[PDB]
């Protein structure tokens, strides 16, 4: 017949090829598929949504909804920290699980600009400025409010609008970063600090809580599909 | 522009207007739109990079694993006999599962690769000659009639589709279209199976897709093997709606959701950063 | 601007501190179309007797309250005709408006966050036993989490920092959502579209979708404040239908 | 969803004096999860009474045998007593010596 | 004749009782005891009178602990208040010369509720409990085809194993004790009893007679005794005269005539 | 049927040839060059719109 030679890679099983195969129904008739609201067509739309950041997990609060709830309460001197937590996007505790984080963890690169919205859950008399600064990482942390007022920032004023946006800009020598990050492609530092205090009338409890929320704007990008760190199992499962 | 390409970066100056970007409320549900020539002056940037690696097709279309058969070629227990079967399922492993459970219903064509392989079990000697083995797999859709044991009247495929493959070639393949029922797969099903609210609960009511039942061909050897027939899909022509939570919490069972509590994230000391 | 006004048959349900209006994803609640129904006789159409504001009983939100949920459609079992026409129906169709409502004052604080869920799919309180219907959801009564786990043997596991999916709680924004921040809004309107996989289902074997309130930033006032503050909730069905008539249910 | 059962007294031997007899008391067709069989002596509780294996008949009802080693003569008269979640009372059978 | 095994598991035993027993009977007497106090399964020194040297009854007891698990495994996927009494009856009964029929029944509260069926599915049933169980058992993915080739390939060969071995249990022919008494009654009748003790074959047909006609059956008792024999009665209220006619004409298994037995 | 098709390559000969073999559209390769999207159903999903620069309220 037609001579052929067989090629370098003939009788391998590559998981992730595209090939054509022999159907085993043939001539089957599927049903009409229907109208069915909320079509996924990219991973990334489903990344571009809030999801509230716990960022009060010290242990043991990761066992309550405490996890979420960052206190802010009437200083007596201004300049203090609120929270702070490096900005590793899949590999900070921080993070790593939420929305976008298990998003990121299925793959090996990321790229882009991100969101920080910041819900002030106080009582509707109460007052206060939070400056909310992202720091690159050429210096280490920044050690007080002076330090921070040197990078990327914005003074959140509360009121009837209760949430300001801090958008974190991509800065970054290289096109792309590592999700389980190195010393190569670290991305910097997130602090939140007092701008002026918060102010209250009397009888309001003291204690108050802010939500962070983290998600992608508009030019973010992923790249380079792997297994997730989080899920493990020992058989399978009967 | 071409399609998938994430979006540029306008050129921004400084501002002192009535506008106000950055506030917004949360309160309506409402993911703000920000981008970072809204709080800083930005230069413009042609961003090149397209999310090609992120959509639905690409994130599944890649082979996994769902269940390793065991079969031998002469019966030492019941699990070890001369053929096994399988009721198909992708809740049995869990790096599968968990992808498929990110969306609520998905509708996908199928493709199924099988890897078999086999082992001479342990015994005292293992000087044989062997011909080359030949596997079937033949799949029972639901409503058939199941072989009882080796050599039945059912193993004569009169309508069932069925595979033979004889060691050393090239793994076999067939693919298999959107089977189920209604319009979509449903990943879950907050009900219960009968009309009183009992019987059994979720997602296995639907989910019927048929079994899989496996062989030798070969009638004897002069000392037994072991064969172990992974199975490998592959969703292709992939739609999916309703997306859900990525589940957090590992799983404990295939027919159920159920679980142990957990933590929402790993811990750390304190929540402020303390260097220079 | 801040108020919204909802007339829905008989009844109208206003506000006067309105966040917005979310809307399912995108796609207002119609009937069904030609060209996707399967069964078919003719279906029943009662407009204004089944598509109006029921109103559910009412919560006490306290500083140490979890949080609740309630499942549909068989929260509405026996509100009305909208429960009259589950009985004698075999199969169902429907979309909601769900508006959830807690005024407490300028000086409260406190953060409650309204999901829909669809198909919320429960796991159980100790593993390796199927729970109770009744345990999932009564007729009317508010099911609620709890603060720690749960070791009931024949209900579900309703630690709220799980959500009782073995999810984290804190990534439930994805399904319809929108938050009663006492700050600054009073209200939480959603409007959730008919998502199933099939064009219509069954009313009674199958809860379509499961309404969650959990508090996450808890009430806190003054102890001489009002100490009881409500959350009540006003379901409204929108172009329900119905199909294959016989004999009352349910069994 | 609930029987009540039937007691059949009876001796394995015919009452021959003197030697020593079986009085097999039979009960049978019932559904509680337990039963509690007592043999009499003219309203003495036999201490020593042997269980026969409990098992159930063709209609999942069960049937269970309790029997002791009696001497029958004419003064020695016997009865069987049961206690079900039936009958609050438990129910008096004589036992007869024709049979 | 044919092997039965007689599966009872409750869900809340009372204390001191096993919560967990078999009975097996190879045809109208047992052979076969099990419970979840002791662990594992003995004889009654009634059948084989002999000891298996671990081949025998050693995988009769691993085969019992299997059940046991399963039967447990049930309340667990029932969630309901109300306590449980889960019943099974297993076996088979012999063909015409080979190919053995096989029985499997269920039943819950009393009431035949499952099946394990033969082609497909392995158990069902078209109540709400039976589908629960029936998705409960298969998820341990081997015990579905455990009772597979359970019914159709070991105890009818156990049943072949036991079809010529101990004949000396299927000649049981044990003539009665047959004692006509009696007893008086209100006035104007009088109550007659024929009872029959201590019998090995479960056949007998006892009735009363006037002269030489036949008069009725009476009502038929039955029960078995702690030696593998029977016990029937009859019993009818008559006229207080002609006693020194009533006769009982009855046959049996054990015997070739039916004996007239006087007043 | 000979679809001619553009390939995935970088920014700053490229086409491939596809031949489908069989009687179902089951049996075909996979679709990996769809790119469309749109994120307005989950980030967007609002009644009024709502203006970026505005506020909320
Ligand atoms: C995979 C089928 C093999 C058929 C022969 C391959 C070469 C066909 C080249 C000409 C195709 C023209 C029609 C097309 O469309």
């Amino acid at each position: 017949g037609l001579p052929t030679m067989n090629t370098p890679g003939s009788t391998q099983f590559l998981t992730s090829d595209d090939f054509q195969s022999p159907s085993a129904m043939p001539q089957f008739d599927v049903t009409p598929e229907i109208q069915i609201p909320g079509q996924v067509r990219n991973l990334m739309e489903i990344a571009e949504v809030d999801s509230v950041v716990p960022v009060n997990n010290t242990e043991g609060h990761v066992n309550s909804m405490e996890a979420y709830r960052i206190p802010v309460r009437p200083q007596t001197s201004s300049g203090e920290q609120v929270f702070g937590f490096q900005l590793q996007p899949g590999h900070d505790s921080v993070l790593k699980h939420t929305l976008l984080g298990e998003i990121l963890n299925y793959y090996a690169n990321w790229s882009g600009s991100m969101k920080l919205t910041f819900m002030y859950c106080g009582a509707a008399m109460a007052t206060g400025k939070f400056l909310i600064a992202y720091s690159p990482p050429g210096a280490g942390v920044p050690g007080s409010r002076r330090d921070a007022m040197l990078g990327t920032h914005v003074i959140w004023d509360v009121g009837l609008q209760s949430s300001c946006v801090l958008c974190v800009p991509w800065i970054s020598q290289t096109n792309y970063r590592y999700v389980t990050s190195d010393a190569y492609t670290d991305a910097g530092y997130i602090t939140c600090w007092y701008q002026t205090s918060i102010v209250t009338p009397p009888d309001i409890p003291t204690t108050s809580t802010i939500l962070c929320f983290v998600s992608a704007c508009n030019d973010f990008s992923v790249r380079l599909l792997r297994d997730t760190p989080f899920i493990t199992q020992q058989a399978l499962f009967q | 522009r071409a399609v998938g390409r994430v979006a540029d970066t306008v050129a921004s100056g400084p501002v002192n207007t009535e506008q106000i970007p950055a506030l917004t409320a949360v309160e309506t549900g409402h993911t703000s739109q920000v981008v970072p020539s809204d709080t800083m002056q930005t230069r413009h940037v042609i961003n090149y990079h397209t999310r090609s690696e992120s959509s639905i097709e690409n994130f599944m279309g890649r082979a996994a694993c769902v269940y390793i058969a065991q079969y031998a070629t002469e019966k030492v227990n019941d699990e070890l006999d001369r053929y096994t079967n399988w009721e198909i399922t992708t809740r049995q492993v869990a790096q599968l599962r968990r992808k498929l459970e990110m969306f609520t219903y998905m509708r996908f064509d199928l493709e199924i690769t099988f890897v078999i392989t086999s082992s001479q079990r342990t015994s005292t000697t293992y000087a044989s000659d062997s011909p080359p083995l030949t596997h079937q797999v033949m799949y029972v859709p639901p409503g058939g009639p199941i072989p009882k044991s080796y050599e039945d009247f059912a193993w004569q495929t009169s309508t069932n589709p069925s595979v033979f493959w004889t060691e050393g070639n090239a793994p076999p393949r067939m693919s298999i279209p959107f089977m189920s029922v209604g319009n979509a797969y449903c990943n879950f099903y907050d009900g219960w199976s009968h009309f009183s609210q009992s019987g059994v609960y979720g997602y296995t009511t639907l989910n019927n897709m048929g079994h899989l039942y496996f062989r030798h061909v070969n009638k004897s050897t002069a000392y037994p093997v072991n064969s172990v027939a992974r199975v490998y899909f592959k969703p292709k022509h992939v739609k999916a709606w309703v997306p859900r939570a990525p589940r957090l919490c590992p799983y404990l069972k295939a027919r159920n959701v159920n679980f142990n509590v957990q933590g929402v994230t790993e811990s750390r000391n304190k929540i402020t950063l303390d260097r220079s | 601007d801040r108020v919204r006004s909802i007339t829905l048959g008989n009844s109208t349900i206003t506000t006067q501190e309105c966040a917005n209006v979310v809307v399912g994803y995108g796609v207002w609640p119609t009937y069904l179309s030609d060209h996707e129904a399967t069964a078919v006789d003719q279906p029943t159409q009662p407009d204004v007797a089944t598509c109006r504001f029921y109103t559910l009983e009412s919560v006490k939100w306290e500083s140490s309250s979890a949080g609740w949920w309630w499942k549909f459609p068989e929260a509405l079992s026996d509100m009305g005709l909208f429960g009259q026409n589950m009985q004698y129906h075999y199969l169902g169709r429907t979309g909601y408006t769900i508006h959830v409502q807690c005024n407490a004052s300028k000086f409260h604080q406190g953060c409650l966050l309204v999901v829909c869920v669809p198909e919320a799919e429960m796991g159980a309180a100790t593993t390796d036993h199927a729970f109770n219907h009744t345990k999932l959801s009564n007729i009317g009564q508010a099911m609620e989490f709890s603060a720690k786990k749960s070791t009931d043997q024949t209900g579900p596991q309703t630690a709220v920092h799980n959500a009782g999916m073995g999810v984290a709680v804190g990534n439930l924004t994805i399904f319809p959502h929108q938050w009663i921040n006492l700050r600054t809004n009073n209200s939480a309107t959603i409007v959730m579209p008919y998502i199933n996989s099939v064009p219509m289902d069954n009313m009674y074997r199958h809860y379509n979708f499961t309404l969650m309130v959990i508090p996450f930033a808890k009430l806190e006032h003054s102890p001489q404040a009002s100490t009881y503050v409500p959350i009540t909730v006003t379901v409204a069905p929108m172009c329900a239908e119905y199909n294959g008539l016989r004999l009352a249910g349910h069994q | 969803i609930q029987r009540t059962p039937k007691i059949q007294v009876y001796s394995r031997h015919p009452a021959e004096n003197g030697k020593s007899n079986f009085l097999n008391c039979y009960v049978s067709g019932f559904h509680p999860s337990d039963i509690e069989v007592d043999l009499l002596k003219n309203g003495e509780r036999i201490e020593k009474v042997e269980h026969s294996d409990l098992s159930f008949s063709k209609d999942w009802s069960f049937y269970l045998l309790y029997y002791t080693e009696f001497t029958p003569t004419e003064k020695d008269e016997y009865a069987c007593r049961v206690n079900h979640v039936t009958l609050s009372q438990p129910k008096i059978v004589k036992w007869d010596r024709d049979m | 004749l044919s092997l039965l095994y007689h599966l009872t598991a409750v869900s809340s035993p009372a204390p001191g009782t096993p919560a967990f027993w078999v009975s097996g009977w190879l045809g109208p007497q047992q052979y076969l005891s099990y419970n979840s106090l002791r662990g594992e399964a003995e004889p009654c020194g009634a059948w084989v009178w002999e000891n298996q040297v671990s081949w025998y009854w050693e995988k009769e007891t691993t085969d019992l602990r299997i059940k046991e698990k399963l039967f447990l495994e049930a309340f667990k996927a029932l969630g309901g208040k109300g306590p449980y009494t889960l019943q099974g009856l297993l076996g088979c009964e012999l063909g015409p010369d080979n190919t053995s029929v096989p029985t499997a029944k269920f039943a819950l509260n009393g009431e035949e509720f499952m099946n394990f069926d033969l082609k497909q599915g392995t158990w069902g049933g078209d109540w709400p409990e039976a589908l629960a169980i029936s998705q409960r058992w298969q998820q341990q993915d081997k015990a579905a085809n455990k009772e597979l080739t359970f019914l159709l390939f070991s105890c009818p060969h156990r049943l072949r194993e036991h079809l010529e071995r101990g004949r000396g249990n299927l000649e049981w022919k044990e003539p009665p004790s047959m004692r006509l008494k009696a007893r008086p009654s209100s006035p104007g009748f009088s109550v007659l009893t024929c009872s029959a003790f201590s019998f090995y074959p479960p056949e007998l047909q006892l009735r009363f007679l006037r002269n030489g006609l036949a008069a009725g059956t009476g009502q038929g008792d039955f029960g078995p005794n702690s030696d593998g024999s029977f016990h029937a009665s009859s019993s009818l209220t008559v006229k207080s005269g002609d006693e020194h006619h009533y006769c009982c004409i009855v046959q049996h298994a054990g015997l070739a005539q039916p004996l007239r037995v006087e007043l | 049927g000979a679809q001619v098709s553009t390939q995935k390559t970088g920014a700053h000969i490229i086409h491939y040839t596809n031949i489908n073999y069989y009687k179902d559209s089951a049996s075909n390769s996979l679709n990996r060059q769809d790119f469309t999207q749109d994120p307005s159903k989950f980030t967007e999903p609002v009644k009024d719109v709502m203006i970026k620069t505005l506020p909320a309220l």
